[PDB]
RNA sequence: CAAGCUUGAGUCUCGUAGAGGGGGGUAGAAUUCCAGGUGUAGCGGUGAAAUGCGUAGAGAUCUGGAGGAAUACCGGUGGCGAAGGCGGCCCCCUGGACGAAGACUGACGCUCAGGUGCGAAAGCGUGGGGAGCAAACAGGAUUAGAUACCCUGGUAGUCCACGCCGUAAACGAUGUCGACUUGGAGGUUGUGCCCUUGAGGCGUGGCUUCCGGAGCUAACGCGUUAAGUCGACCGCCUGGGGA
RNA sequence: UUCUUCUAAAAAAAA
């Protein structure tokens, strides 16, 4: 069964910049819309929307510069399987600092500079670089 | 090139001998689908008409049990 | 129903019973009771004319109806009853008029069941017809012989016989010891094989269950003397000889059948 | 009930006896509370093989809906009949009213 | 396979049809193939492999159908 | 399997708005009702292991489908064990 | 924890295809045996022979009868089943799958150590049945030898009822469930629209075969039915021999 | 149509 909407949505944006898809659809969460604001107020995708009543579908618009993909390397972190959690003092600096680390914390989810910059851990979603 | 098709048929009905003599051999075998271009449902179909009038004697097991 | 008996102590220990929960429990038809003497297999001349038969447990004879002649009349299964005369079990029946009988028990037949005998009796299970009107191929029990005189074939606990053929005045039956034999076509059979069939899988399991059937033990001829059997004598286990009878007729293969007045009607002998 | 669409052979010596037979199946499908919706006699004809050793057959087709316990004891009855060669009871999805191809 | 000789015809035109109409029912091959007994192991594969054949002769002749040889 | 009509009186029995066909307790009955209906045929043919399949797979089914109606609401559950004659 | 929602999952109405399973009948071809008619010196078998079957009449041919097993043609990289597997026809009981329109319950779901059930063929027990085939065995050949390959016979077994055994290169050498990622030619099975202006055209589902793009792979290859990109659970591996 | 087997020691280049 389909036990993880958060990496089907990774695996979503993943398989359309390889198959150079403009766009790509999934259901929607607020979840997976927040992690899509960040995502499009951190420059990795272009813009995201989502429409819909009873069952509202989330479209993001993937970008590409030079002809290849913009985003290289994304991958789930915390899996159902084996959860995993930072305190704010050791989390990890993706590709040096160039990419980025899309954590959860108490005050929303934001990137993992931010985090740093507002001295609070949490759950680390994923990586994407 | 199905005839049975092209006529619409529901079910091939077995009291038909005079359809049913065109799709076997003089030996009194069936011949092959491939052959006479029947459709595959109305094939089984055919070949469960024929068993059935082979049963009732209305056809020919062999050209040769006399 | 086979059961096999534990083994609490030996005697016990190989036991296999065969209990059937249909037959009665209780006593049997006493207007069709009669005496049954035994005789210690000797005959009016008092001397033992075949041996190991003696001893056992006392028994009564019931009445059981082999000609079968109240034609037209149907009857109603009351009760399925063990006898101690036969290997199969017999059946209390009663006619519409008021008489009861006493039949063979067939394969299928429970209280309550409708039997009827004569010429134009259905086709089913019990019931009784003359064998012209009996479809070929049909495996029938209790056969007659002799057109009227009951039946003797095919009466033990599970046999019965094939019709195989009719030709004429005679029928060909395939009798239960795989041998073909003609019959006349006006004798009575009755429908369908007889009842107790597991009647073969049980086993005594101790020499007094053969001792309760007036079955005295058997000597065998090497473990006697030279004056009470050809084979008897030896110092030590000596058996030098063809096996014979104590008669000196002998028994492994060789033929003993001599009535030349029946041999007309034996299309073809067992294997 | 069930559809079923009976087809049985019987003796050509027995031809006269074929009416009756008619008339008595019958009697028991409407005693049974059935409904008989087509009986075509095709008569005697030509066997494609020798059956018993003799090569013509009358033919009878029957058209009935019936409880399957009047059915099976009508197999009987025809299994029990020496003057019926064959009988072939297939059973069918709905009650089929049309002339079947062998009256023309 | 029944043939009848008809009237003014001659004996080895009729040979001739007698054996076109048996290679046409497929007696010879029959026999053949129930000379001996053949495992339904031995039949699958040989039925596959058949099949394999009948498929990739025809893919070859499309392939050689597009090229040139000189 | 079941007749229409056996489905439309045991829906009728069992339904809350007498054309839902879906609820719980209509699906438990139904399941209920083909294994005991099928109880008489496996007595018979003790072979039928490919039919006897289907019918673990509709005792499964109806032995989740009781454990979420429990979990849910113990009331129906009781009201349904109790009108259906099961043990548990 | 409480209240929900319908997309996952399931139920109902109308149908469709199928060697899916269990029980009972029945039809035809052929092999063997038995009895009879015709007929005479060979038959059978092989690379060549011989054992064997024949003047006590074989083989061949015709008629009648008995019995057991399996269903030519249809038949198809065709169909159904979770796997093992399932092939004449008819009836009874019965499981699963798929399609079109809705309606309904409302996460009820996926996997599963231990446990339970099913599980080819051979084998075992009890009771039947035994035509053909055929471990063991005997005889005849080949050979230096031939406890084999080839030939003539032939017993357990193969068949039926009920239990046991629980193993296979039990294989797609690829565990189950779900999501996403270019395509082409077919097979099989529903179903919607356009004039079915004939067997026409345009879609949309289920199963399945071959080729191939990116990608993966040690390579061969896999390639929307993945061995690609991911998520959940389980079983398993740590040099070869010993094992 | 049959046609078996050959034990036990080698050497190889390095801009």
């Amino acid at each position: 069964s389909m036990q993880d909407p958060i990496a089907d949505m990774l695996t979503r944006i993943r398989n359309g910049q390889a198959a150079n898809k403009a766009a790509v659809t999934m259901p929607s969460s607020k979840l997976k819309v927040a992690i899509a604001n960040v995502l499009k107020e951190e420059g990795f995708i272009e813009d995201f929307k989502v429409e819909g009543d009873t069952k509202p579908e989330l479209e993001l618009t993937l970008k590409y510069f030079q002809g290849k993909a913009v985003v290289e390397s994304i991958q789930r972190v915390s899996r159902p399987g084996l959860r995993i959690y930072k305190r704010k003092d050791e989390l990890p600096k993706v590709m040096a600092g160039l990419g980025i680390a899309v954590v959860s914390t108490s005050k929303g989810v934001m990137t993992d500079r931010a985090a740093r910059q507002a001295g609070l851990g949490g759950e680390i979603i994923c990586y994407v670089a | 090139f199905c005839r049975f098709t092209a006529e619409g048929v529901q079910e091939i009905d077995y009291k038909d001998i005079a359809t049913l003599k065109n799709y076997i051999t003089e030996s009194g075998k069936i011949v092959p689908s491939r052959i006479t271009g029947t459709r595959a449902k109305y094939q089984r179909q055919l070949a469960r008409a024929i068993k059935r009038a082979r049963y009732l004697s209305l056809l020919p097991y062999t050209d040769r049990h006399q | 129903a086979v059961v096999k008996c534990k083994p609490t102590s030996p005697g016990r220990r190989h036991v296999v019973k065969v209990v059937n929960p249909e037959l009665h429990k209780g006593k049997p038809f006493a207007p069709l009771l009669e005496k049954n003497s035994k005789s210690g297999g000797r005959n009016n001349n008092g001397r033992i004319t075949t041996r190991h038969i003696g001893g056992g447990h006392k028994q009564a004879y019931r009445i059981v109806d082999f000609k079968r002649n109240k034609d037209g009349i149907p009857a109603v299964v009351e009760r399925l009853e063990y006898d101690p005369n036969r290997s199969a079990n017999i059946a209390l029946v009663l006619y519409k008029d008021g008489e009861r009988r006493y039949i063979l028990a067939p394969k299928g037949l429970k209280a309550g069941d409708q039997i009827q005998s004569g010429v134009d009796a259905a086709i089913k299970p019990g019931n009784t017809l003359p064998m012209r009107n009996i479809p070929v191929g049909s495996t029938v029990h209790n056969v007659e012989m002799k057109p009227g005189k009951g039946g003797q074939l095919a009466r033990s606990a599970g046999t019965y016989v094939q019709i195989v053929a009719r030709d004429g005045a005679y029928v060909t039956l395939r009798l239960r010891s795989g041998e073909m034999r003609k019959v006349e076509a006006d004798c009575r059979a009755t429908l369908g094989e007889v009842g107790n069939a597991e009647h073969m899988l049980r086993v005594l399991g101790k020499a007094g269950a053969a001792r309760w059937r007036g079955v005295r033990p058997t000597v065998r001829g090497t473990a006697m003397n030279p004056v009470d059997h050809p084979h008897g004598g030896g110092e030590g286990r000596n058996f030098g000889k063809h096996p014979v009878t104590p008669w000196g007729v002998q028994t492994k293969g060789k033929k003993t059948r001599s009535n030349k007045r029946t041999d007309k009607f034996i299309v073809r002998r067992r294997s | 009930m069930r559809h079923y669409e009976i087809v049985f052979m019987v003796h050509p010596d027995q031809s006269e006896q074929v009416p009756g037979m008619i008339e008595r199946y019958t009697a028991a499908i409407t005693g049974a509370e059935g409904k008989i919706h087509r009986l075509e006699d095709w008569g005697r004809r030509q066997l494609a093989y020798p059956i018993n050793k003799l090569h013509k057959a009358h033919y009878v087709l029957m058209n009935v809906e019936a409880p399957q316990e009047v059915i099976d004891e009508l197999e009987t009855t025809f299994r029990f009949n020496d003057a019926v060669i064959r009988s072939m009871v297939m059973r069918t999805k709905h009650a089929v009213t049309e002339a079947s191809p062998m009256v023309k | 396979p029944v043939i009848k000789v008809r009237e003014n015809e001659p004996f080895d035109v009729a040979l001739r049809r007698f054996k076109r109409s048996c290679e046409k029912a497929g007696v010879l091959a029959e026999v053949r193939r129930r000379e001996f007994y053949e495992k339904p192991t031995t039949e699958r594969k040989r039925a596959k492999a058949s099949a394999v054949k009948r498929h990739a002769k025809k893919l070859a002749r499309e392939n050689a159908r597009r090229t040139r040889l000189y | 399997s079941l007749s229409t009509e056996a489905t439309a009186k045991i829906v009728s029995e069992f339904g809350r708005d007498a054309n839902d066909t879906g609820s719980t307790e209509v699906q438990v009955a139904l399941l209920t009702a083909q294994i005991n209906h099928l109880q008489g045929h496996f007595a018979e043919h003790k072979k039928d292991h490919h039919s006897r399949r289907g019918l673990l797979r509709m005792v499964s089914q109806r032995r989740k489908l009781l454990d979420y109606l429990k979990r849910k609401d113990v009331a129906r559950y009781t009201q349904l064990i109790e009108r259906l004659g099961l043990r548990r």
